[PDB]
């Protein structure tokens, strides 16, 4: 026999390569691929191919675009550099409910107007999570980081986008029910471009992502080893209704020449705390389903208990909501609250001041948002952790444990379309 | 450096009709204009592009043509309306003027 | 567009024209389009320059000068076109490669041209 | 450098060499023009692919075994080789062009190697 | 018959791709490719195609490389900040004609040092239009945007460029005489790179452009529809001679480590107003031709009236000029003054604090330049606009419709290389 | 991987696969990668244009139609095949490298396809 060249050949290696954007918004950035509006998936008969969704390189580019887009869309803005200046600053009590008192106070400053010899006397009722007792306070983060204001035309929705593999490349998707992290699976396509992602952010409770087609999927490294982040996936959405109810103002206040600070002003109103509505029942019934699923690794009649939180700052022990550009702190406490052998109301606070993907040496100022915010989601998944008796409570961690989540189905192959075979010919 | 004329001689009865034809090296529109110049004198201006009189011009002088095709019929003719035609190209489609730019003839129409 | 979708080597040698055309087919979104670009490029030329010094350019299907070396394999052509998967023949021979490939060269830089001018 | 400046198809098609040379031929104006050579890299080899999967790699005349569909057309050979202009040509029967793409490649995939090897 | 191929098959289609720049100044950057000394041009005999000077897209990539170069060069300079501070300011009257009084005011202020402990007492002489009285002025735009002075050793000099396409793509040219500014032209050439256009930034009276071979031309968008603008093309050019007579000098301050603001100094000599000499009787017979060919679409017994300006800002109602680096508004007033059935002396004014592509968000403050400027310059177009008799004036607006005016013969296409036709041969 | 080393034509002209393959083998040292890249595949596909265009694609050595005219040369093939290096070959005739270039594209265009078809 001979040697025969063949090219074109069907086979795929793993690989690593940098993924193409497909699709003004902060992320969305409106410099994407266009993408195919009748995109191809093809099967394939009889392959079986191994995933791994927490070695997938696909999770760490997400999080490298994303905080860098974050900087290239947030950094040609106003620093609120002139704002690091004792503040003045006594309680909101002009009409208030119990719950809201001493969540406000108003600050009032001496500022840099539009010409530096000038100063004016300004005020802002400020989140008491932003401020430092030193009457006299210093705003969070003037001893830690250089404080910059978002842009108040940026809009933070997480509208989604899709990677696209470079010609020579393709995506494997695995479509098989009941998939769990790792392994092999029976059913796999491919494709181009994945599916759409939206870029939520968000802690404990994962929102707007997809939903599981069989069962409640438990998926985690190891399951055995308590140190590693248990993510569950719904079958079901939960409603989850949020809201900041104050009719709130602002004030544009100029800092200087070509640039002004937004501060907030009064309120519209009675201060009422913000919130959030889990529908009851629905939350109970998803409950029990991922109950019914944890005890297959733990015991048919192992209790299950589900606790609070651990103790831990807010970007831990809260759930981490981002809605209408306002960052939202929730209590998440009596959603976990059983052993399993109306609406569930969520007290919330709001915080302006934001240390979130790089946690030190770099902070933003969300400006306030005028009128009142009303926000629905879908509760698609819980990231838990573990502890006769099993105890489980909402974990958290970076981002890539969230994103993670819907990416857990895709992995990255090279096409090499050259290669040889022994035939009955010759040259 | 692009007309062309090729009848070279025609004769006809007092009455009679006569045509003429010219050709275009390269395509130039509607851009011809024709003269009729009698023996003896400075030549006159008939025809301004390949479907325009000029005015004082008798309606029995006509013409039509385009690209590279172009003709003049001349219908109902006088006794002793002799004259040499010719054919000028008022495009010059390599520099993009629009003045006459290339010229040749010779018809000998005798009636 | 990809076959080894039980398809063994025989009638996967027939979808070549497929898989073969899918090889070439400032913001951080911005730029990394310019450098995948150009990686998609590298790879299809790399493909064609090892055809063209084999003397496979053009072709799908390319018969050489070079034998087969029974160390190559522990089958018959009988059994591999009939009952293997493209994807699992190109893993059994994997660690092949570079001797078949460095024949192939000298089959046409020899055998073709220094032999035939 | 380019024809059909009047030349119909038959005098165009002996052309071809000069027209088929000049397809290849961080400031502000600094990565535009990094960008603009992939760009005209990029299409070079888009169109040298489909020759190649053709059977028309390295010629600037290929006849194939495509037969010729009356469907795609309403003249005879002695009429658009001698009066139109490639130009004109190529607008009459652009609506085809991914039919005769197609046929092509089948044409040597099948009719060349598939019942060749 | 059978499928033949053809490669290399002479066929193009329209297209947009990016384009080359081929040639310390601010636009010529000095990055470009060199020209090629013996360009080709090739006639295309036979060719009939559609053109289009409204839709060319090549203008807007002119628009933009221009305005993003214009922030590339000066953005790396000077700021001038400290100077958004009360000025204590009064009229210049030492040495001055009736023409100029109240036109220079001698400012001063307080500024800071090489050391930040330290301040200065300094002044500058400020032209009347870049100050506002609040004794005490502000700057124009300390209220507004940042400004920032440009580098001294930068030329602000329109220096020609040449756009050139990529291989596998052509630049089609209309040699058309008498080509109005849309619809098929018989007379075509290809090249590779287009002739040399100098970036001249002006209003009103377009200066230093090409001239048109037969007539003068007028070209607009529907004519009939008085919201465009009508370019006209002079075949002539008329020579226009514009002065600062003033000898000025000029001073460097400190304003901190590192950097210094550029003031203006004292004056040399009598001080005196600038102003732009037309030649008048070239003047005269140009507008005359003008008028014969504005008929044409008008009626040839209709009057055709000239006024001097709309009402509006300086960028609207007077000849933008810049020469030396020095930013002139010059009247505009006297050349359009008639109805059809020595020199012209045009008074105009100088501004330093200067609002251009970027109307609002950003200011560039333009350095004096010492001694006095002589600048002689080419007219050779007007942008106008219309209202028994039609009324013209002077226009203006972005300066796309000024630009486009260099390019409304060019074109971009797109090689076609590879297609197919029926043959008697066969594989 | 370069030859040259004493070697005349005659031997140089056999070790021809391996140069022809070392010919394609934003932080300060990130975009110059790209650029580097960049340039590599250019130059590679120039010269595969000018193999295409003269009918010498996939070959290392290619016998043509053009002639050789002698007021390109003062010697024998069999002085200069044995005796000198390829290097001090391609320094002696290398003004008329155009000549011979455009030569062999009409050898090709004409002679065996204008001709032929
Ligand atoms: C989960 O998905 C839902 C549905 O897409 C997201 O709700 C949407 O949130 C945006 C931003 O707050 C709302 O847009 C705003 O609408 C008002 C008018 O009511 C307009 O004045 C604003 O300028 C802005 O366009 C949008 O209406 C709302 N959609 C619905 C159906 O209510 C939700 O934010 C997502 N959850 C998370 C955590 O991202
Ligand atoms: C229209 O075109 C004319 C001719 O090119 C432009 O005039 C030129 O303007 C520059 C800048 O003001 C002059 O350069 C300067 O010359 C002095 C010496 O006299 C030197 O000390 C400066 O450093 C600088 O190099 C140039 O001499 C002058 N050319 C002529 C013939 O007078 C005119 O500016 C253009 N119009 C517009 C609006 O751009
Ligand atoms: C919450 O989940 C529901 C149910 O999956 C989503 O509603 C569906 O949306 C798809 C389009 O993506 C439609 O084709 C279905 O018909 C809808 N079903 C129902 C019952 O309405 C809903 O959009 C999700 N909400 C969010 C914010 O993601
Ligand atoms: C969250 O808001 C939705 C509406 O956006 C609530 O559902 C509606 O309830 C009213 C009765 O009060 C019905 O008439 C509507 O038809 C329902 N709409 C939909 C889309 O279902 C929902 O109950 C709220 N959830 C919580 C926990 O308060
Ligand atoms: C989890 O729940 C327990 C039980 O409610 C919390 O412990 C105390 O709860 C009472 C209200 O019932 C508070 O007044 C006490 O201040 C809480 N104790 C402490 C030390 O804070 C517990 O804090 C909850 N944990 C989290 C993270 O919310
Ligand atoms: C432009 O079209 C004209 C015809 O409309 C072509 O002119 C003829 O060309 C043939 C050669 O192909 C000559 O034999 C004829 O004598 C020419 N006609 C005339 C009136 O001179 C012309 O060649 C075309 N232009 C180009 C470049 O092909
Ligand atoms: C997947 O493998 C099965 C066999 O394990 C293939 O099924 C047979 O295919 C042949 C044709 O090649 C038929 O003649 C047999 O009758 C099929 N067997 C049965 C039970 O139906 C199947 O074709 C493979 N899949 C693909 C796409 O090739
Ligand atoms: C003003 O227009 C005149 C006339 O077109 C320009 O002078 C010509 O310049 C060209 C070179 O570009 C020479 O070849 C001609 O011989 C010159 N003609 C005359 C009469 O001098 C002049 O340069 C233009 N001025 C400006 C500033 O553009
Ligand atoms: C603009 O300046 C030019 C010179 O740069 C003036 O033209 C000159 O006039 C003198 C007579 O005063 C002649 O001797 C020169 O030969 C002329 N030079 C040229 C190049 O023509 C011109 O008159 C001035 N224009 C205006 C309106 O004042
Ligand atoms: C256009 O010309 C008219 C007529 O001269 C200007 O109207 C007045 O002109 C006198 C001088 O003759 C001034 O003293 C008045 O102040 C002008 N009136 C106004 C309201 O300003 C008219 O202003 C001119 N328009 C422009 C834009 O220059
Ligand atoms: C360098 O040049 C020398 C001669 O000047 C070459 O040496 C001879 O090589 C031939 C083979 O081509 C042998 O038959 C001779 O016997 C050698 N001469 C001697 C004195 O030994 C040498 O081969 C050249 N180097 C290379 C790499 O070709
Ligand atoms: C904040 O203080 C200002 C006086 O500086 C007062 O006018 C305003 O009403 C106060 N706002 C609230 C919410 O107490
Ligand atoms: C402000 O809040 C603190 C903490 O609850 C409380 O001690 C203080 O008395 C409050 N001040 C006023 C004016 O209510
Ligand atoms: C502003 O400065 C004066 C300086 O005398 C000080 O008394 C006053 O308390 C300051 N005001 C604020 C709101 O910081
Ligand atoms: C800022 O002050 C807080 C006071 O609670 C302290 O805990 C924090 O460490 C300080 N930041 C830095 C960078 O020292
Ligand atoms: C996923 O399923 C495989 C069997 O297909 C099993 O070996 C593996 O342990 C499962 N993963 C986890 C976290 O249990
Ligand atoms: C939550 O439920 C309460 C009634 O218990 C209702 O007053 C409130 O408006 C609801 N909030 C949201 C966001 O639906
Ligand atoms: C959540 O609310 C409870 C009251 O039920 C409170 O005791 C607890 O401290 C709150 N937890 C967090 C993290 O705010
Ligand atoms: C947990 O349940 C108990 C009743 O068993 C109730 O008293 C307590 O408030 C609940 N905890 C939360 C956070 O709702
Ligand atoms: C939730 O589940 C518990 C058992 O774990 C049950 O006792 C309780 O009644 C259920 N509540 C609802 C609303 O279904
Ligand atoms: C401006 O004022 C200074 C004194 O501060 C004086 O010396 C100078 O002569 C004045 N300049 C003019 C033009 O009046
Ligand atoms: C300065 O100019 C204004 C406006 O013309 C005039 O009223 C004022 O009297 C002038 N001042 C001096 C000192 O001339
Ligand atoms: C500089 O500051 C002093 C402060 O006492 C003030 O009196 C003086 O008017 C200022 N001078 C200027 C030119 O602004
Ligand atoms: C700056 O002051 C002028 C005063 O005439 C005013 O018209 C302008 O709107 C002000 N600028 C801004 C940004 O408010
Ligand atoms: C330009 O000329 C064409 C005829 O060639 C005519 O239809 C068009 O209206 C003219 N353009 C304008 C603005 O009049
Ligand atoms: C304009 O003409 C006047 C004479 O009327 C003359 O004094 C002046 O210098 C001329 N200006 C220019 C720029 O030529
Ligand atoms: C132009 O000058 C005239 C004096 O003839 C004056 O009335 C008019 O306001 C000035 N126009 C502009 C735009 O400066
Ligand atoms: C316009 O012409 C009149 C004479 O008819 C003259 O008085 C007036 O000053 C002229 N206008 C301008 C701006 O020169
Ligand atoms: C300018 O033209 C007008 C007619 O519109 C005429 O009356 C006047 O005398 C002319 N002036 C010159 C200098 O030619």
């Amino acid at each position: 026999l001979w040697v025969t060249v063949y090219y074109g050949v069907p086979v795929w290696k793993d690989a690593e390569t940098t993924l193409f954007c497909a699709s003004h918004n902060v992320w969305a950035t409106h410099a994407c691929v266009p993408t195919d509006p009748n995109p191809q998936e093809i099967h394939l008969e009889n392959v079986t191919e191994e995933f791994n969704m927490w070695k997938n390189n696909m999770v760490e580019q997400m999080h490298t675009d994303i905080i860098s887009l974050w900087d290239q869309s947030l950094k040609p803005c106003v620093k609120l550099t002139p704002l690091c200046v004792t503040l003045q600053c006594t309680n909101v009590t002009n009409n208030i409910t119990d719950d809201m008192r001493g969540e406000l106070k108003n600050c009032s400053f001496n500022m840099t107007t539009e010409l530096r010899d000038k100063k004016q006397k300004v005020y802002s009722l400020f989140y008491r999570l932003d401020v430092v007792q030193i009457k006299e306070y210093r705003l969070i983060n003037c001893n830690t980081s250089a404080i910059t204001q978002a842009c108040p035309k940026v809009s933070f929705e997480p509208i989604p986008i899709h990677y696209c593999a470079p010609a020579g490349f393709a995506i494997l998707k695995c479509k098989d029910k009941k998939f769990n992290g790792t392994g092999p699976c029976p059913s796999v396509s491919t494709v181009q471009c994945t599916h759409g992602i939206k870029p939520v952010v968000s802690t404990q409770l994962l929102l707007n992502g997809s939903l599981a087609e069989e069962e409640v999927m438990i998926r985690s490294e190891n399951i055995t080893n308590n140190a590693k982040n248990i993510l569950v996936q719904f079958n079901t959405p939960v409603q989850i209704n949020c809201t900041r109810p104050n009719n709130n103002t602002r004030k544009s206040i100029r800092i200087g020449p070509g640039q002004a600070f937004y501060a907030t002003g009064d309120i519209i109103g009675d201060i009422r705390q913000a919130h959030c509505n889990v529908s009851k029942a629905t939350w109970n019934e998803t409950l029990g389903k991922v109950v019914k699923q944890l005890r297959k690794h733990f015991g048919n009649n192992t209790i299950i208990r589900f606790a609070n939180s651990s103790g831990g700052d807010l970007e831990v022990t809260t759930h981490s909501f981002n809605c209408g550009g306002e960052f939202f702190y929730c209590n998440t406490s009596g959603l976990f609250n059983s052993t399993w052998i109306d609406s569930i109301t969520l007290p919330c606070r709001i915080k302006q001041i934001i240390n979130m993907w790089q946690r030190i040496g770099q902070a933003m100022y969300a400006p306030p948002i005028q009128g009142v915010i009303r926000c629905v989601s879908n509760i698609t998944g819980l990231i838990l952790t573990r502890d006769t008796t099993e105890t489980f409570r909402p974990g958290g961690g970076d981002m890539r444990d969230n994103w993670r989540s819907e990416l857990y189905k895709y992995k990255v192959v090279k096409i090499e379309p050259l290669g040889v075979a022994p035939t009955r010919c010759k040259r | 450096i692009v007309m062309t004329q090729t009848p070279a001689s025609v004769e006809a009865a007092v009455g009679g009709t006569v045509t003429i034809k010219c050709q275009a090296s390269q395509r130039i529109g509607s851009h011809v204009s024709w003269y009729q110049q009698k023996p003896g004198q400075r030549p006159k201006l008939l025809i301004y592009g390949a479907s325009n009189l000029e005015s004082g011009v008798p309606s029995r002088f006509s013409g039509s043509g385009s690209g590279t095709q172009f003709t003049l019929t001349i219908s109902d003719l006088e006794c002793a309306d002799a004259a040499t035609y010719y054919c000028q190209a008022t495009y010059d489609p390599y520099t993009g003027g629009s003045y006459g730019a290339g010229f040749g003839g010779g018809t000998a129409v005798v009636v | 567009f990809l076959g080894a979708a039980g398809s063994t080597m025989g009638a996967a040698s027939m979808t070549l024209t497929v898989q073969a055309r899918n090889l070439l087919s400032l913001t951080v979104w911005g730029i990394k389009q310019l450098q995948a670009r150009v990686l998609a490029v590298e790879r299809y030329l790399r493909d064609q320059q090892l055809l063209g010094i084999w003397g496979c350019s053009g072709k799908l299907i390319c018969c050489t000068n070079v034998p087969w070396n029974s160390s190559w394999s522990n089958r018959n052509l009988s059994e591999i076109w009939d009952n293997m998967t493209w994807l699992q023949w190109d893993k059994e021979i994997s660690n092949y490669t570079q001797i078949i490939y460095g024949l192939l060269e000298e089959s046409q830089n020899q055998q073709e041209k220094n032999e035939q001018d």
